[PDB]
RNA sequence: CCUGUCAAACUCCAAACUUACAGACGCCGUUUGACGCGGGGAUUCCGGUGCGCGGGGUA
RNA sequence: AGUGCAAGAGCAAAAGAUAGCUUGACAGUGUUCUUCCCAACGAGGAACGCUGACGCGAAAGCGUGGUCUAGCGAACCAAUU
RNA sequence: UUAGGCGGCCACAGCGGUGGGGUUGCCUCCCGUACCCAUCCCGAACACGGAAGAUAAGCCCACCAGCGUUCCGGGGAGUACUGGAGUGCGCGAGCCUCUGGGAAACCCGGUUCGCCGCCACC
């Protein structure tokens, strides 16, 4: 990459689907997850805040806790454990 | 029920396909071992398709392979009718065939070795560079041309 | 619409009911909401708690049902969204209710307002909702004192269907003391 | 189905586009009530590079306010086909816009489930001129 | 410069005019011969120039082809003749060429070409079954001005 | 309306495929102790070739 | 369109505009990620908490500077609280 | 749901269009400014108070496909492209065969003029 910035090449990932665009819907964030639940991880790209690292974009992690509104979510990046702040806005429940 | 054998060796082939061919219990050239037809296994044969001859065997044929090249679990002990008889819920080859071409046992249930360590093929195969369509011997084929390949390795 | 790069709004968009940005930041106190809204003659009090597919009311309160406890009145003016309020919030804390917070929909916080009067009589059922007292109309005008006044300046009825003559705020005091009291078919 | 569909006046908006006022006093006295400031956006070659800043004044009215200025101000011009709007609305003159509509009008002026008025409620010129023409004056 | 330099599609579609500057300008006089002014559903014969290899067409090739295609046809069927040729390909291609040693490589823009596709039309004719054979010489010239071996494939013609 | 063409820094579309997690089968581990963890010792940080995908360059 | 400035991205009862008010561009201390994919490494950065004190709002709530990714600096020494 | 409120999905729901519906019921338009409140000017809006009128708006109900969108059949197409393999072809750029996957545009015929949840209600 020319630069390393945190959103060097996430062009796409972080861009909406011209249909999506706009305000995302409230219900998912503030829906609430339990400790041991699995989730996904994708970054909604009208919502600015309660983000991760672009590059964990795709992970499926397990609720842990949480601190303050956000969530705790354990990940395995590779093959090092990583503890990822994120809020529900960003998740969404496995299967 | 398919009949698996390496033909082609583990030199420059891939690792992922390497460690599939161990997985279903191969190891050497030469070597066979027959598994049952699932989405699961479809999926590891089709991968090793390059490097393989696999298909259904006539029940005659299964059965002079497995009395020329089964083998128990351990030792040298020969595998004829008494020792499936006294050692396998069959009372002879013929029932273990049987059951295994119906998919409803494996080698290894019956204290047998996953793999028949068959001969080289008397008077040789149709080549490892071409598949059978093209008049060599890898990937799927006949029930009559498995039973030929396996009865020359017999 | 033009085409398929068009953005169409969500439906309670477009239907122009729903305020997005408020509800979200209405649903991150994670209690239930005192949904108040009002018509051009009634006025409703809902408790309304996040649903699977869907919002889900738990108790409410119509001011049409508050002749079923003695009300002759008309049902769109103060008297009548403080009690409905008040009857809705009784109705919440039978059924196990405790605390709210107030949502007003597409209605304007005007100090003294029925969405208010509707939050004051909520609030006295018992039900716990963040507010503030200098934005609540003062107890006459809920009890309906300056529509008897208006009814002062007389020389023809203010009611067209005779309820009475000068109007009455006693009856207000009726009708909450009829719902404060125990025995009431919630 | 006529009463709710016979026209009427939604507001008379009285303005001066001056460009620096001083004659908010007149509106007032030929109207009846107070005026309002006009601002202007963009900069203006003509000495007018000022964005927010005085420049007109106007004064929209409603009801009785409306037509007990019309009917001395109508008879102050020569309504013509032309001088009409595709919407219904026509202006003369300073300047007098007359704003015409049906009945319920608020659906869209409304906070809550506005919406927007249907092709077959809005108003039409001739429909326009008819109304108007049809109290005080002549058309073309 | 040899056109083996250019040639072949080995480099990354190079298009994007925002991007770059300095493009020299097209060599190709007319896309567009013969009678435009009519309509070519009212010929009997359409025949193509059919481009055998994929490859890059450097537009001083397009408008030698052309040029030596449609001179002949207005050698043998006058300026005016009753029919109407078209070149359906632009070159939109950017070409460079390194003109210090491999240091700092990246070449400076020197021309444009047109990507053709084996088995494409390159160029397509519409005459009357008269001059089919003006039109099928026509193009054996402009084959030879061009890098791949082409068909001259006819169409709509079963007069033979 | 018709008719002629395009895009490494275009996208209304859109693969093969790569990839997170889980279950199943396979293989492996519980005297051959896997997975994980702590500690001692390094060597190494001129690489090359084929194939696939490349970017530069006439090559 | 606008949103200070590259580019790509975000935003419409707003993240834009206008008006009014205000000083959260606040103090203390953390969690986590990033810097440095995997995989150890400082300064710097971000997201997310707790505590204290405040602003605005009816209230939920928003405010740990400017919608997001650039605008940055060890030890020794000096000045300062 | 013989017209209501709060929603989830966020165009299968958009755009446009046709027909039907309301005496003390519902929603509205509607009537009206003493109060709470309001317009940098306007009871327009916001807010409050109310029923003379109305179903013309809105809204709800029934429906139409011309545009947009969703899914489906048939054709394009097992084409384009592609993971694995080859002492197959080609001067070469490149192509072919076997194995496993597999589009897009577009045309034609259908589908789509929302679905669902909670509460309230002759
Ligand atoms: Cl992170
Ligand atoms: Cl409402
Ligand atoms: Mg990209
Ligand atoms: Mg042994
Ligand atoms: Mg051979
Ligand atoms: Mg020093
Ligand atoms: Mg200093
Ligand atoms: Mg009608
Ligand atoms: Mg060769
Ligand atoms: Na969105
Ligand atoms: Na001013
Ligand atoms: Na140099
Ligand atoms: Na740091
Ligand atoms: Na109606
Ligand atoms: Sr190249
Ligand atoms: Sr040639
Ligand atoms: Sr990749
Ligand atoms: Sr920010
Ligand atoms: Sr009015
Ligand atoms: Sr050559
Ligand atoms: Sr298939």
């Amino acid at each position: 990459p020319s630069s390393n910035g945190p959103l060097e090449g996430t062009r796409g990932k972080l861009k909406n689907k011209p249909r999506d665009r706009g305000t995302s819907p409230p219900q998912r964030a503030v829906e609430e997850f339990d400790d041991g639940e699995k989730v996904h991880l994708k970054i909604d790209p009208s919502v600015p805040n309660g983000r991760f690292h672009p590059r964990f974009d795709g992970q499926t992690g397990t609720v842990e806790g949480k601190q303050g509104d956000a969530y705790k979510v354990d990940i395995v990046d590779g093959g090092k454990e990583k503890t990822i702040i994120v809020t529900a806005a960003h998740l969404r429940r496995q299967e | 029920m398919h009949a698996l054998v390496q033909l082609r060796g583990e030199v420059n082939m891939h690792t992922d396909i390497q460690d599939t061919l161990e997985m279903l219990n191969i190891h050497h050239v030469n070597h066979c071992t027959l598994v049952p037809e699932t989405d699961a296994y479809r999926g590891m044969v089709a991968k090793v398709n390059d490097f393989v001859a696999f298909g259904e065997p006539s029940q005659e044929t299964l059965e002079t392979v497995l009395a020329t090249r089964a083998e128990p679990l351990e030792g040298d002990a020969d595998v004829d009718d008494e020792w499936v008889a006294e050692h396998t819920d069959y009372d002879d080859i013929s029932g273990l065939a049987f059951a295994l071409l119906s998919e409803e046992t494996t080698l290894r249930e019956q204290g047998l070795s996953p793999t028949l360590r068959l001969h080289p093929p008397r008077g040789g195969h149709d080549g490892v560079k071409h598949p059978v369509k093209e008049g060599g011997q890898l990937g799927k084929h006949d029930t009559e041309g498995i039973d030929d390949l396996l009865e020359a390795m017999r | 619409a033009t085409g398929p790069r068009y953005k169409v709004p969500m439906r309670r968009r477009r239907e122009a009911r729903t305020d997005y940005h408020q509800r979200l930041r209405l649903l991150k106190s994670g209690k239930p909401r005192l949904v108040a809204r009002k018509s051009n003659k009634h006025v409703r009090a809902q408790l309304v708690t996040l649903g699977p597919n869907g919002d889900d009311t738990l108790a409410s309160a119509h001011s049409s049902d508050l002749a079923e406890y003695g009300w002759e009145a008309p049902t769109g003016n103060m008297p009548s969204a403080y009690l409905t309020g008040l009857l809705a919030g009784l109705r919440a804390q039978e059924a196990g209710v405790e605390e709210a917070v107030l949502d007003i929909g597409l209605n304007s916080p005007t100090p003294g307002s029925k969405v208010f009067a509707i939050q004051e009589g909520a609030i006295d059922a018992g039900l716990d909702i963040p507010h503030n007292d200098d934005v609540l109309a003062d107890w006459q005008r809920t009890r309906g004192a300056h529509i008897a006044e208006y009814d002062e300046q007389l020389e023809e009825p203010l009611y067209s269907g005779d309820f009475d003559a000068a109007d009455l705020p006693e009856h207000f005091d009726e009708l909450r003391e009829t719902l404060l009291d125990g025995d009431i078919e919630l | 189905f006529h009463e709710m569909r016979e026209p009427r006046i939604e507001k008379v908006v009285v303005h001066m586009g001056i460009g620096h006022a001083n004659a908010e006093d007149i509106l007032g006295e030929i109207t009846g009530q107070m005026p309002v400031r006009t601002k202007a956006k963009r900069t203006v070659g003509e000495f007018d590079i000022r964005e927010g800043d005085p420049i007109g004044a106007k004064v929209t009215l409603r009801d009785e306010m409306a037509e007990e200025f019309l009917q001395t101000a109508l008879p102050l011009a020569e309504l013509a086909t032309s001088q009409f709007d595709d919407t219904g609305n026509f202006s003369f003159g300073l300047d007098v816009t007359v704003n015409l509509v049906r009945p319920g009008y608020r659906v869209a002026k409304r906070d809550k489930a506005s919406r927007s008025i249907p092709t077959k409620h809005r108003l039409n010129p001739a429909d326009a001129v008819a109304f108007i023409e049809s109290t005080y004056d002549v058309e073309v | 410069k040899p056109a083996s330099m250019y040639r072949d599609i080995d480099k990354p579609a190079y298009t994007r005019r925002e991007y770059i500057t300095g493009i020299p300008g097209s060599k190709i006089a007319q896309h567009k011969m013969g009678r435009k002014q009519k309509d070519a559903d009212d010929y009997p014969v359409q025949i193509s120039l059919i481009v055998e290899e994929t490859v890059q067409l450097r537009h001083g090739s397009l408008e030698a082809s052309r040029l030596s295609a449609n001179r002949h046809l207005i050698k043998e069927l006058g300026e005016e003749g009753d029919y109407k040729m078209t070149l359906r390909k632009f070159p939109h291609q950017v070409l460079r060429e390194n003109k210090d040693g491999m240091r700092a490589a990246f070449g400076k823009i020197v021309g444009t070409a047109a990507r053709v596709q084996a088995g494409e039309q390159l160029f397509t004719a519409y005459c009357n079954v008269e001059d089919a054979e003006h039109v099928k010489e026509a193009f054996r010239r402009a084959y030879n001005k061009i890098t791949p071996s082409c068909r001259i494939d006819s169409s709509p013609a079963g007069n033979a």
